[PDB]
RNA sequence: UGCGAAAGCAGUUGAAGACAAGUCUUGUCGUUCGUUAAAAUGGCCUCG
C-alpha cells in the first residue's frame, strides 16, 4: 500500500579536500555561457542563466550506471574527451562518464575507468586535448602526483603516464587557465610554482624569505596562510594569512607587497585573467576586488555567508562565482553558490539545497579557520583537536538526537525550515527555494562578525507554526546576552504572529508579545487552534512549569489578544511538555512531566479520569482519531481509547529510545495523519565488530490504535524529520539533505536545410 | 548584496481629534449661546452673542458678516437646508429671517409671541416652514408664505420650551423638550396641539436632537440618554458629566477612522465626543476655562479644514482646527517597453545610526549624550552597542572629562524602569574599567555618591512595590 | 513596521482633605483636576482623603493611579503611597468585588515590573558599595 | 447529558386493542405537525377512543377531544396550522380502518367546526402530509398508491409506485423542498427503496433501489437526517440516503442478552447522530456517532416503558440542548395500567466532551518489531506469594525480587515490564493482608517508589506509614498522587523538624496555589496557630507555605498579639536576607620628585 | 564534558615526537596516542 521515494534535493557538491584552495568549485559553465552546471551529491542540475531556472536535472537514482556508482565528481569537462550539448564527470576514484544536457538521458553512457593504484583522484585540467590528472597518495599530510592522461581509440582506454610528484603538500592552488599550479610543502615550509603542460615555468623558496620579520616576531596567526592565488602569466602570486593580511609576491625577484584590509582570516583569493584585479573574501561577508594598479577597492557588502571561493568566469570576467558558506549554522556547512554579473554585481543566479538545523553536529562537518577559536569558528590549533573530539563524540557519547524541526504551509505545501533568527521557505515539488526572510532583531545582515563579534548568538527560532486556516505564521524567539555583563544570563523570550497575503511572498509582522508567560520563562510547546475555535483563529502556548495560555485574534482589536490563562505556579520544572486538541475543540490534554491532565476548553480548567499517570515523561501526545489517543513516554508509547479509558496496545522504545533524543523530540519523529493512520521512526547506529558513524532508520506506519502495522520500511541514512503532509503522504528529512515521501518529399527536406541554416 | 537593514528605535480615534491642534480663542461681549452650522459650502458657522449674531469664515475664521439690528438679546441663528436664509429669535418676541450673507435686507418679520422666543429652527425636510419656540410655551410651526398665522401650534407643555428638533426622514414628526423634563413628539400630518406621547427625562431638558431615523439623544440635567421611537424607550444612558450637560451635535460620515461622532457639552468646561458604534462610550474629551454653553462641529462634507468650535459662558469662543529641455515630461506612454530602474535615496540617517554603521562605537556613545536630544532614542543607542557586543569597546578612551555625560544620564536613567536595567549594565563596566583612575579624579567619586543614593532609594521602591505586590495578592 | 508591541502580563481581555476634588475629577474623568490632588506629597492628607472617599470611587481610583504610574515611571513611589492606602482602608470593600485581576491588570503588571528591578540593583549596590568603600578608605 | 422523571400526560382507556402491550404503540398515532421543539402542543389518536391535542407547559390539559368509535383503529393522524380560504385554521387529517372492510380518510378544519368531510379510501393509510401553503392533503396508501387532496378530499393527483404492502413512509425537508421516501417488503429479505419529490406529475421520482438483506418483522426503523436507523438482533445498522447505502454497523451488547420474546423494544431519534433505546422499563441515550451511552434511567414504577415520538433537534443549528419525547409507559400489578408519559431530555452539545468514559462496549509490553546496531507471568507470582504463610518478610521479599529479576529496592527504569497495573493491585492487597504491624515488607518500598501506583490505594497511606519513620519518609519523597487533603493533615499536625519541610517541598510541587489555598481554609484556626508559633521559634519553600497560610487565613482571623511576633520575627528574615544577598553578589564580583635608595 | 530548569548538581585535563629561542633551561605545533571532557594601523560599495 505504502512506498518510500526520494524527491527533493540535497546539498550542492563541493570539493571537500583540505589541500586544495580556490579550487573547491566544480560548476562549470557552458561553452556558450547560455547555462550553468552544477552537480548536487545526488544529481546534476542544469540551469539556464538568462532565464535563472533549472531547465534540466540528471538524478543519479533514475540512471542505472549513475545509480551504481554513486564516491562523488571531482570535475566536470565540457564536451566529450574521447570524441554539442555534452559533460564528463570525473569521479575521485577515477570513473569516468560521458553524460548529456540538453536532451533524454541515454541508459548507456560511455563509461569508462582510469587505473590508479592506491590514488584517489583530485583534479583534472586541459588546455588544447591534452589532458593532466593530479592524484593524491599517502605526518597528516597527503602527497601528490601528477600523471599526463590520453584516450588511445585503438583500445578504447585512458592510459596513465607519470609527469610529476610532490610530497606533504599544505596547500595547493591552479591558475585561471589550468596552466600552473602552485603548492606549499613542509620540505618551515616551501611555495613552489610548476607549469604543467610545458617546463616553461619551474620555481621554489622557502616561505620564509616572503614572511616579514615582524611577522616573525608576532604569533602564528601571522605566519599561518589560510589562501593562495597564481596569476596566469606566473609573474604574481597572492598569499593570504590568518591574520587578514594579503602579500603578493612577484616571483622574478620576491619582491612583496602588502593589502591590508581583512579583520580576520582571509579565506578566498583569485586573480582576474589579466591579473591587474585581485578578488578577495573572507569572514566580513564582504567580496573586494582589490585594483593593483592603484591600491584602490571596490566593495560588495552583506553577502549571505562568509566566502568560501572567489573566481572570475568569462573570456572577458562576464561573471564572479562564489561559495557562500552560512556558519551561523553550526549543525552543519550550508554552501550557496552565487553567480553575479560583473557590470552591476546583481546576483545572475543563486543556488542552494534546503537548510536545515539539526540538534547536533553531523558527520565530519568543521567550522572554517578564524584566527581565534570561537562558536562558529576554529582557531589554526583547535582543527585537529575538534575533529577527534568530533569523532570520539559520535563513537562513544549516547545522545545521537540530529533531528531537526520543519513545518509544511498548508495553502501552498511550502516547506519552511527555521534557519537560525531566519526561515528558508523551500519548495520541495520544483526543488528551489522560494524565500529566505529574517524573522528576529539582531546583527543579521547588519555586518559582518569578526573575531570577538563572532561569539555573538543570534535570536534562535526555536518554534513556528502555521494556524490550520494557513493565512497565520506563529512563531517563538529566545534572544541571548552578550557575555561579560550583569545581564548576562537573562534569555529572553518572544512570541511573535505574522500575517501574509496567498498572492505575495514576505509575512507581515502583526503583534509582538515580549516575555510571554513571564520573565525567563520558555515557551516549550505551540498548538495552533482546530478549525473549530475562532475558525483557526487561536492558538495555546505552553510553559515548562504547566502554564497554559489561550491567544485569539480579535477583529475588533485588530490584532491576537490573551484570551485565556491558566497558571498554575507550580514548583517543579520539566521540558518534556505535550499538547493534543480534540478536533470539535472541547477538551484539551496536557501532558507535564508524567502526568496527562483533560481540561475543558470552556472552563479552561481541569475536567470535572482526567489524571492519567504514566510511567515516564510523555514526550508525545496526539490522537489519531477523536476515539484514540497516541502517548509517548520515554519507555513506551500506548494507545488509549479515550471512550473505555483504557490502553489497547502498548510497543516497548526502551530498546532503540533511551537516552539518544533530548525530551520534545519524539514529536518531530512521530508524525500523524488525520485520516489513515500515524508513524513512528526509530534509528539505529550500525556497528561491526564499536559504534560507527554510519545510521540506519525505519519507517513504521500504524493504524488507529496501532493494531497493525500497515506498512515497515528502511531507509540507508538517518532521519531527522518526518511529517504529515496535508495530502496522504508524508515527507521525511534526511540528514543528507533530502526529503523523501512515504505515501500510496522535397518540401520536408528543403524545411530541414533551412533550419540547418 | 542586501541593502542595510535600518536601526530600529492612543488610538487611532483618538489620534485624530489630537490633529485639531491650532487653537484660536476669541472674545465676545456676551455669553454665546448658541453655534450653527451652514450645511453648503464653505460651511461658514453662525455664532449667537449678545444682541448681534456673527458668522465666520472657516478658512479665514474671522467674522464676516455681521447681523446687529436686533435692539435685545438673540436666542438662535439656525440656517436653512440650503443655507441662503437665516432665522434669529429675540427676547422681545420676534423672529427674524435674513438672507446669508446679506444683513441688510429682511426677507420676512414675524411676532411669534410677546414672551422670549429662544428657539427658531427651520424644517429640514420642507424649506418652506419655520419652527419657534417661545416663553409662551408653544412651538408654533410658521410658514414664510403666511407670515400673519402660524400653520400649526403645538402645545402641552407646562414650562419652558428650549429645545426643537426634527426626526430626519420623519417630516411630519416634531420633538420638543420642555423645563418639565418630558420631551413630547407631535405629528404635524394630524390636527395636533396634543403630543403623540411624552418620554419622560427627569431632569429639564435642554437640548434634543435627532441622531438617526429612529433614535433620538436628549441631554438633560447631568446626563443624555438615546432613546428609540421604535420602543420608546431609552436604549443606554451616560452620566460621565459633572454639571448639567447643556448642548450636543452630531456629525455622520465624515473621513475620520470613527464613522460617526456623537459632540456633548457639559457645562463644567468638559466637551466630549462618543462613538454611536460602540453603544455611546467615551472616546475624546476636552477642556475650556470657564463653563461650555454650546459646541458644533463642521458639516460631514466639510470640503476644506474641519472645525471644533465651543462656546463659553463668559462669551469666549474657542475654534480648534484640522487643517486638510522639452521633452522632461514625456512619461513614455506611446513607447514598446518602459524601464524603470531608478531607487529612492533611503530616508535620513541620523548621527548615531551612521556612526553605527561605519563602526564608530566611541562617537556614536557620545551623540547618546547629546543636549536636547530624546531619552528614548538615547536608550536604542545604548542597546544597539550592547546588542553588538561594543560596551567595553566604546569605553576604552575616556577619561574624566568625557564619562560625566555618560554617569550623568545614568543618574537621572536608572529611575526610569525601562533603563533601569540598561544602567546597571553600562555602570557595572565603567567601574571594571576605571577603578584606578576614579582614585585620583575627586569628581568621578560625588558622582558616584550620588549615584549610590539614588540606586538605594530604587532599591527601596522595589522593595516596596513587592509589598503592596503581596497586599494586591491577599485581596485576591 | 506598525506592529504593537505587547507584554505576557497584559491580563486586559483575559481639614486639608480634598477628597470631594478627588470625587469629582474620578467621576468626570477630569485629568487636570485629578493632577492637582496628586501633587500634594503630605502623608497626613492622603490618608485622610482616601478614609472619607466613597468605595465605590475607591476601585476606579486604583485604575487611574495604574495608568498614570504607567506613563510615568518616576513617579512610581509617591503614587505607590496612594495605592497602598486605597488597599489598607478600602481592603474590605475590595474582597467584594467578583472581579480584581481584570480590572486591576494594569496596577499588578505595573507593580511587577518595578520588583524585576530589585535583583538586580542589589547587585549593581554591591559592586557601587564595594567600589565606594575602595577609595574612601583610601 | 441527563434524561429527567417522566411526568403523565393522559390515561389510556381500557380497550381490547390496547391490552396488548406489546401492539399498544401501534395504536397511539403522534402527529408530526404538532410535535417539535418549539410546539407546546401535541395531537394524539388513540385507536377507538378519539384524536385528542394535549398542551403540555405550565401543566398537562386536555384542549380538544374528537370522539371515535370503539371499533376504529388509527393508520396516521397529522395536524398543522396555517391560513385557509383568509382565517387562521388548524387542519386535522386523520385515516380510520373498519374490519379490513372499507377505509374512511377524514379531514377536519377548527377555527383558532369550519368543515368536515370523509371519503373511502382504497387502502390502509401509512402516512398523511399536510400541506398548509398549497392547502393540500397527501395520504400514503398500503397499496402504492400517493394520493394528493385538497381540503374538501377531492382527488387531485394520484401517483403508483407500482409496489404493493407498504410498510414504512417518512416525511423530510431539504432546502426547502419536500421529500418522501418509502420502503416495500419484496421475497427473500428483499426491498425495494424508492425516494420521491414533491414540487404534469406533483411526485417526481428520484431513486429506486433494491436492499439485500434487510429483514422488517424484527426490525425496528426510524429516520433522522438523511440517515436510516434499523435495529435488529442488537446491531443497529444505519444507512444514508438519497441512496440507502449501508454506512455503518454498531454492535449493542446489551441487547445481546435479551431473550428473543420477553423484552419489548421501542427506537426514536431525539438529535444528530443521538437517539434513544428502552428495553422495557429502562431508557437509555445514546450517541451513535461515539458509540457511547450518554444518559441511562430506569423506571422501577413501570413495566414497560414505550417510545412513541420525540421531539427532535438539530444541534447544529440549535442552542437548545433540551427537548421532550413521550411514550406509554405500562405499571405493574394484577391490573395493569397504561398511561401517556412525557419525558424531558438533555441531549447535550453533540461534542465528544460529552460522550467520554462512556463506551457500551466492553496489557503486555508488545516488541515494536517482530525480528549489528548500537544498544541503548503476573498470575504465577501472586500464586506463589498468596501461598506463603503469614507474616514471611524474607520469603516474600525473596520470591518478588527474584522471580521479577529486581536488583534494586526502588524502582528504576529497568522495571517497565512490571508496570502492569493489575499486577501492582494485587501485591498491595497482599502486602496489606500478609503483614500487620510494625513490619512491612521491603516490597512495600519497592512499590512507593513506582511511578504507576494505585490511585485507589493512596487514601490513607499516611497513616499505615505513621507508624515506622523511615516508610513516611519515602511516601512523602516518591509515592504518586498522595491526597493534597492528607498531606496538609499531617504537615500542621507533625513535630518533626525533617518531615514538615520534605511535606512542605512535595504539597508545592504537586499542587497549585490556588488548589492548596482552597484546602487550608478548611484546617482548624488553632492548628495553623501552632504552625505559624512553629515558624517563630528550601526555607522559602516553607516560608512559601506560611505566605500561603496567611491568605488562607484571611484578614479578619488573625490575632493582633501573635502577628506581633510574626512580624518582628519576618522583619529579622528580611534583614539577613538582604545582608546575604550583599555577600552573594560580592563573590561573584608622576610626582615631580621623589626620593628613593639606590641598589648597589 | 554528563544530567537538568532557565536554577544548578557531579566531574575533567594527561603521555609523547619534532622543531625555534636562549645556553643545560624554556616555548610552539599545517604531528601523534589516550580521557564523556587578543594585537601586521588592519571595519562593510555606487545608483543624486
Amino acid at each position: 500500500q505504502y512506498k518510500l521515494s526520494v524527491v527533493s534535493g540535497g546539498k550542492p557538491a563541493l570539493n571537500n579536500l583540505s589541500s586544495v584552495t580556490g579550487n573547491k568549485n566544480i560548476a562549470r559553465l557552458s561553452q556558450d555561457q547560455r547555462n550553468y552546471i552544477i552537480p548536487f551529491n545526488n544529481q546534476i542540475k542544469v540551469y539556464s542563466v538568462e532565464t535563472r531556472q533549472c531547465v534540466k536535472t540528471l538524478k543519479f537514482a533514475n540512471n542505472s550506471l549513475l545509480s551504481g556508482i554513486f564516491e562523488s565528481i571531482v570535475k566536470i569537462l565540457l564536451g566529450d574527451i574521447t570524441v554539442a550539448h555534452l559533460i564528463t564527470v570525473f569521479t575521485n576514484n577515477g570513473h569516468v562518464i560521458v553524460l548529456n544536457y540538453k536532451g533524454k538521458l541515454v541508459e548507456s553512457p560511455k563509461h569508462f575507468k582510469i587505473s590508479l593504484a592506491d590514488e584517489k583522484l583530485a583534479n583534472v585540467f586541459h588546455s588544447e586535448g591534452n589532458y593532466r590528472i593530479l592524484t593524491t597518495f599517502k605526518n597528516s599530510l597527503q602527497s601528490y602526483r601528477l600523471y599526463a592522461l590520453t584516450f588511445d581509440d585503438a583500445k578504447k582506454q585512458f592510459e596513465v603516464a607519470h609527469q610529476a610528484e610532490w610530497h606533504n603538500v599544505i596547500l595547493s592552488n591552479i591558475s585561471s587557465n589550468g596552466k600552473l599550479l602552485a603548492h606549499m610543502c613542509k620540505d618551515h615550509k616551501s611555495i613552489s610554482v610548476v607549469s604543467l603542460f610545458d617546463d616553461s615555468v619551474n620555481l621554489s623558496f622557502p616561505l620564509g624569505s616572503i614572511l616579514s620579520s615582524q611577522t616573525q616576531s608576532l604569533s602564528y596567526n601571522t605566519r599561518y596562510v589560510s589562501s593562495m592565488a597564481i596569476d596566469n602569466m606566473g609573474q604574481q602570486l597572492a598569499v593570504g594569512f590568518a591574520s587578514g593580511v594579503i602579500s603578493i609576491v612577484s616571483l622574478a625577484d620576491l619582491q612583496i607587497r602588502l593589502l591590508k584590509w581583512h579583520i580576520d582570516s582571509v579565506l578566498s583569493l583569485s586573480f582576474s585573467h589579466d591579473g591587474s584585479y585581485l578578488l578577495s573574501g573572507g569572514w566580513e561577508k564582504v567580496m573586494s576586488l582589490w585594483q593593483l594598479e592603484t591600491n584602490s577597492q571596490q566593495f560588495l557588502p552583506r553577502l549571505n555567508g562568509i566566502i568560501i571561493d572567489c573566481q572570475v568566469l568569462g573570456p572577458q570576467g562576464n561573471y564572479y562565482s562564489l561559495i557562500l558558506q552560512m556558519t551561523e549554522n553550526n549543525s552543519n556547512s550550508d554552501y550557496q553558490f552565487l553567480l553575479l554579473n560583473a557590470s552591476d554585481l546583481t546576483s545572475k543566479l543563486s543556488i542552494n539545497g534546503p537548510l536545515p538545523v539539526f540538534n547536533s553536529t553531523i558527520k565530519h562537518i568543521q567550522q572554517p579557520i578564524s584566527a581565534m577559536n570561537t562558536k562558529n569558528s576554529n582557531s589554526i590549533t583547535s582543527l585537529n583537536h575538534s575533529k577527534k573530539k568530533q569523532s570520539r563524540k559520535l563513537i562513544k557519547s549516547r545522545r545521537q538526537d540530529f533531528t531537526t524541526n520543519v513545518e509544511i504551509n498548508p495553502i501552498n505545501k511550502n516547506l519552511y525550515f527555521p534557519h537560525i533568527s531566519a526561515v528558508q521557505i523551500f519548495d520541495f515539488y520544483k526543488n528551489e527555494q522560494v524565500n529566505y526572510q529574517y524573522l528576529t532583531s539582531g546583527v543579521n545582515n547588519s555586518m559582518g562578525k569578526v573575531r570577538f563579534e563572532l561569539n555573538l548568538q543570534d535570536p534562535i527560532i526555536t518554534d513556528l507554526k502555521f494556524t490550520k486556516d494557513g493565512q497565520w505564521m506563529i512563531t517563538y524567539e529566545i534572544e541571548y546576552p552578550p557575555n561579560d555583563l550583569l545581564s548576562s544570563k537573562d534569555l529572553t523570550h518572544i512570541l511573535k504572529f505574522w500575517t501574509k497575503n496567498d498572492n505575495e511572498t514576505n509575512w507581515n509582522l502583526k503583534t509582538k508579545v515580549i516575555n510571554p508567560h513571564g520573565i525567563s520563562v520558555p515557551i516549550t510547546k505551540i498548538l495552533p487552534s482546530p478549525r473549530s475555535v475562532n475558525n483557526s483563529q487561536g492558538c495555546l502556548t505552553a510553559d515548562n512549569n504547566g502554564g497554559l495560555k489561550f491567544w485569539s485574534f480579535d477583529s475588533h482589536e485588530s490584532n491576537w489578544c490573551l484570551k485565556k490563562i491558566s497558571l498554575p505556579n507550580f514548583n517543579h520544572f520539566s521540558n518534556s511538555v505535550s499538547l493534543a486538541w480534540s478536533q470539535d475543540g472541547s477538551l484539551i490534554f496536557h501532558g507535564f512531566d508524567d502526568k496527562l491532565q483533560i481540561l475543558d476548553f470552556d472552563t479552561f480548567k481541569k475536567f470535572e479520569v482526567s489524571e492519567f499517570t504514566l510511567d515516564s515523561e510523555i514526550q508525545t501526545v496526539k490522537l489519531i482519531n477523536d476515539t484514540n489517543l497516541i502517548v509517548a513516554t520515554r519507555t513506551t508509547l500506548n494507545a488509549i481509547n479515550l471512550l473505555r479509558g483504557q490502553v489497547i496496545n502498548s510497543f516497548d522504545l526502551y530498546p532503540f529510545v533511551n537516552g539518544v533524543y533530548k525530551n520534545g523530540h519524539m514529536d518531530r519523529l512521530i508524525t500523524c495523519d488525520e485520516r489513515t493512520g500515524n508513524i513512528a521512526l526509530v534509528i539505529n547506529q550500525q556497528l561491526t565488530d564499536v559504534p560507527t558513524i554510519n545510521y540506519k532508520s525505519r519507517i513504521i506506519i500504524f493504524d488507529s490504535d496501532l493494531s497493525t502495522k500497515l506498512g515497515n520500511f528502511t531507509h540507508h541514512e538517518y532521519i531527522s524529520w518526518i511529517g504529515w503532509n496535508y495530502d496522504t503522504d508524508f515527507i521525511f528529512l534526511d540528514i543528507e539533505s533530502t526529503l523523501g515521501v512515504v505515501g500510496t518529399s522535397n518540401s520536408d527536406i528543403f524545411a530541414e536545410q533551412l533550419h540547418k541554416l | 548584496s542586501t541593502a542595510r537593514p535600518r536601526i530600529i528605535t492612543t488610538t487611532p480615534e483618538q489620534r485624530y481629534w489630537r490633529q485639531y491642534t491650532s487653537a484660536q480663542l476669541v472674545k465676545e461681549h456676551n455669553s454665546v449661546t448658541h453655534i450653527s452650522f451652514n450645511p453648503q459650502h464653505p460651511h461658514d458657522f453662525a455664532v449667537t452673542s449678545s444682541t448681534r449674531v456673527q458668522i465666520f469664515s472657516s478658512r479665514t475664521r474671522q467674522v464676516i458678516k455681521t447681523f446687529s439690528r436686533f435692539k435685545d438679546v438673540v436666542y438662535s441663528a439656525s440656517f436653512r437646508s440650503d443655507g441662503k436664509l437665516l432665522c434669529a429669535g429675540d427676547a422681545t418676541g420676534l423672529v427674524s429671517v435674513y438672507d446669508s450673507y446679506n444683513p441688510r435686507t429682511i426677507l420676512l418679520s414675524i411676532n411669534a409671541s410677546t414672551h422670549p422666543t429662544h428657539v427658531t429652527k427651520f424644517h429640514t425636510q420642507d424649506n418652506k416652514i419655520l419652527a419657534t419656540a417661545s416663553d409662551d410655551r408653544v412651538t408654533r410651526l410658521w410658514d414664510i408664505s403666511n407670515a400673519y398665522e402660524p400653520q400649526l401650534e403645538l402645545t402641552g407643555a407646562t414650562d419652558y420650551v428650549r429645545t426643537l428638533s426634527f426626526i430626519p426622514a420623519a417630516p411630519h414628526l416634531v420633538a420638543t423638550g420642555s423645563y418639565d423634563g418630558l420631551i413630547r413628539l407631535y405629528d404635524t400630518r394630524s390636527s395636533g396641539s396634543t403630543p403623540i406621547y411624552s418620554l419622560n427625562h427627569d431632569q429639564p431638558v435642554e437640548n434634543v436632537i435627532a441622531v438617526s431615523p429612529t433614535q433620538i439623544v436628549s441631554c438633560g440635567g447631568n446626563n443624555f440618554k438615546v432613546w428609540d421611537l421604535t420602543s420608546n424607550k431609552k436604549l443606554y444612558e451616560r452620566g460621565n458629566f459633572n454639571k448639567a450637560v447643556t448642548c450636543l451635535d452630531y456629525v455622520e460620515n465624515f473621513d475620520s477612522p470613527m464613522q460617526s461622532a456623537l459632540i456633548a457639552s457639559s457645562l463644567d468646561g468638559h466637551v466630549k465626543v462618543f462613538d454611536p458604534l460602540d453603544n455611546f462610550q467615551v472616546k475624546f474629551g476636552w477642556k475650556f476655562s470657564g463653563p461650555v454653553l454650546s459646541c458644533a462641529v463642521s458639516p460631514s462634507t466639510a470640503q476644506g479644514n474641519r472645525h471644533l468650535v465651543a462656546g463659553l459662558s463668559s462669551g469666549l469662543l474657542a475654534i480648534r482646527t484640522k487643517k486638510k529641455m522639452r521633452g522632461s515630461e514625456y512619461q513614455g506612454d506611446q513607447e514598446h517597453i518602459i524601464h524603470n530602474d531608478k531607487v529612492r535615496s533611503q530616508r535620513r540617517m541620523r548621527a548615531f545610526e551612521r556612526n553605527i554603521n561605519q563602526f564608530k562605537w566611541s562617537e556614536a556613545l557620545d551623540n547618546a549624550f547629546v543636549p536636547g536630544m530624546a531619552k528614548e532614542l538615547t536608550l536604542t543607542v545604548l542597546q544597539e552597542l550592547r546588542k553588538r557586543g561594543k560596551v567595553r569597546v566604546a569605553l576604552y578612551g575616556r577619561d574624566e572629562s568625557t564619562l560625566e555625560p555618560l554617569l550623568n544620564w545614568c543618574l537621572k536613567g536608572i529611575e526610569d524602569v525601562r533603563s533601569a536595567s540598561i544602567v546597571a549594565d553600562w555602570v557595572a563596566v565603567v567601574l571594571e574599567l576605571y577603578g584606578n583612575t576614579l582614585e585620583s579624579s575627586p569628581v568621578l567619586q560625588e558622582l558616584m555618591i550620588d549615584l549610590k543614593t539614588k540606586v538605594r532609594h530604587e532599591i527601596h521602591k522595589s522593595k516596596e512595590a513587592q509589598r503592596i505586590e503581596g497586599m494586591l495578592q491577599l485581596l485576591t | 513596521g506598525n506592529a504593537r508591541v505587547t507584554s505576557g502580563d497584559n491580563f486586559k481581555h483575559v481639614t486639608g482633605t480634598v477628597t470631594v476634588i478627588l470625587s469629582q475629577a474620578l467621576q468626570s474623568n477630569d485629568h487636570s483636576l485629578l493632577e492637582t490632588v496628586l501633587n500634594n506629597r503630605d502623608e497626613r492628607v492622603i490618608r485622610d482623603t482616601i478614609f472619607r472617599l466613597k468605595p465605590a470611587l475607591a476601585v476606579i481610583l486604583l485604575e487611574r493611579l495604574a495608568e498614570r504610574i504607567a506613563r510615568q515611571t518616576h513617579r512610581q513611589g509617591p503614587l505607590n503611597v496612594w495605592v497602598k492606602w486605597c488597599l489598607i482602608i478600602h481592603g474590605g470593600y475590595l474582597v467584594s468585588i467578583p472581579n480584581l485581576m481584570s480590572t486591576l491588570s494594569s496596577l499588578h503588571s505595573t507593580l511587577k515590573r518595578r520588583s524585576d528591578l530589585l535583583p538586580r540593583l542589589l547587585a549593581l549596590d554591591a559592586r557601587l558599595d564595594c567600589t565606594i568603600n575602595k577609595f574612601k578608605t583610601l | 447529558p441527563s434524561l429527567s422523571q417522566p411526568f403523565r400526560l393522559a390515561t389510556l382507556p381500557k380497550i381490547a386493542s390496547l391490552s396488548n402491550f406489546s401492539l399498544q404503540a401501534d395504536y397511539v398515532q403522534v402527529a408530526d405537525g404538532t410535535f417539535n421543539e418549539s410546539t407546546n402542543n401535541i395531537t394524539l389518536g388513540i385507536s377507538g377512543s378519539s384524536i385528542s391535542q394535549y398542551i403540555i407547559n405550565p401543566t398537562p390539559k386536555l384542549t380538544f377531544d374528537y370522539p371515535i368509535p370503539s371499533t376504529n383503529i388509527i393508520t396516521a393522524c397529522n395536524a398543522e396550522k396555517g391560513q385557509a380560504n383568509k382565517r387562521n385554521v388548524e387542519i386535522w387529517a386523520f385515516g380510520l380502518m373498519v374490519n379490513k372492510g372499507n377505509y374512511t380518510l377524514n379531514v377536519i378544519t377548527k377555527a383558532l367546526f369550519l368543515s368536515q368531510y370523509k371519503i373511502k379510501a382504497k387502502a390502509k393509510v401509512m402516512s398523511i402530509k399536510i400541506d398548509t401553503k398549497n392547502s393540500l392533503v397527501i395520504a400514503i396508501l398500503q397499496n402504492g398508491l400517493i394520493e394528493i387532496f385538497d381540503f374538501k378530499l377531492t382527488l387531485l393527483h394520484s401517483f403508483d409506485i407500482s409496489y404493493d404492502n407498504l410498510k414504512y413512509a417518512k416525511w423530510f425537508t431539504e432546502n426547502g423542498t419536500e421529500y418522501v421516501f418509502v420502503l416495500c417488503p419484496l421475497q427473500d429479505d428483499k426491498v425495494c427503496y424508492k425516494l420521491l419529490e414533491l414540487t404534469s406529475s406533483p411526485i417526481k421520482e428520484l431513486s429506486s433501489t433494491i436492499i439485500e438483506g434487510f429483514s422488517f418483522e424484527n426490525s425496528k426503523l426510524c429516520y433522522q437526517f438523511g440517515k436510516l436507523y434499523k435495529l435488529n438482533q442488537g446491531k443497529i445498522y444505519i444507512y444514508s440516503l438519497p441512496h440507502c447505502q449501508l454506512q455503518q454497523v454498531i454492535e449493542f451488547p446489551m441487547v445481546d442478552k435479551l431473550s428473543p420474546g420477553d423484552d419489548l423494544i421501542s427506537f426514536q431519534p431525539v438529535s444528530v447522530n443521538r437517539v434513544l433505546l428502552t428495553v422495557n422499563n429502562v431508557i437509555y441515550l445514546l450517541d451513535l456517532l461515539h458509540c457511547s451511552t450518554l444518559s441511562q434511567r430506569e423506571l422501577t414504577h413501570v413495566k414497560t416503558f414505550q417510545l412513541l415520538k420525540s421531539a427532535v433537534i438539530n444541534s447544529e443549528k440549535s442552542h437548545n440542548s433540551k427537548t421532550i419525547a413521550i411514550g406509554i409507559s405500562t405499571k405493574n400489578g394484577p391490573n395493569p395500567t397504561s398511561s401517556l408519559e412525557i419525558i424531558n431530555i438533555d441531549v447535550g452539545t453533540n461534542t465528544l466532551k460529552d460522550s467520554l468514559g462512556k463506551s457500551f462496549q466492553v496489557v503486555i509490553l508488545k516488541p515494536l518489531f517482530d525480528d549489528r546496531v548500537k544498544c541503548n507471568h503476573c498470575n504465577e507470582v501472586i500464586e506463589k506469594l498468596s501461598a506463603l504463610q503469614d507474616n514471611d518478610i524474607t520469603s516474600f521479599d525473596d520470591i518478588f525480587f527474584k522471580e521479577l529479576k529486581i536488583k534494586e529496592e526502588h524502582y528504576t527504569e529497568k522495571d517497565r515490564y512490571i508496570s502492569d497495573p493489575g499486577f501492582l493491585n494485587k501485591v498491595l492487597d497482599l502486602i496489606f493482608g500478609k503483614f500487620s504491624g510494625n513490619d512491612y515488607p521491603k516490597t512495600l518500598t519497592f512499590l512507593l517508589t513506582h511511578p504507576l501506583f494505585p490511585l485507589s490505594r493512596t487514601r490513607n497511606l499516611l497513616s499505615l506509614l505513621r507508624d515506622q519513620p523511615r516508610l513516611f519518609k519515602q511516601a512523602i519523597v516518591t509515592c504518586p498522587n498522595l491526597p493534597l487533603n492528607e498531606l496538609l493533615e499531617e504537615l500542621f499536625s507533625i513535630r518533626n523538624r525533617e518531615l514538615l519541610l520534605d511535606i512542605s517541598f512535595r504539597i508545592l510541587q504537586d499542587f497549585t496555589r490556588d488548589s492548596i489555598k482552597q484546602e487550608m481554609k478548611k484546617l482548624s484556626k488553632l492548628d495553623v496557630q501552632n504552625f505559624i508559633e512553629f515558624i517563630t521559634s528550601q526555607s522559602t519553600q516553607l516560608f512559601q507555605l506560611l505566605s500561603l497560610v496567611l491568605d488562607s487565613i484571611g484578614l479578619f482571623s488573625l490575632e493582633g498579639a501573635l502577628l506581633e511576633n510574626l512580624t518582628l520575627y519576618i522583619d529579622k528574615q528580611v534583614e539577613i536576607a538582604e545582608r546575604n544577598t550583599e555577600l552573594w553578589n560580592l563573590i561573584d564580583t608622576l610626582p615631580t620628585y621623589t626620593m628613593e635608595y639606590l641598589d648597589i
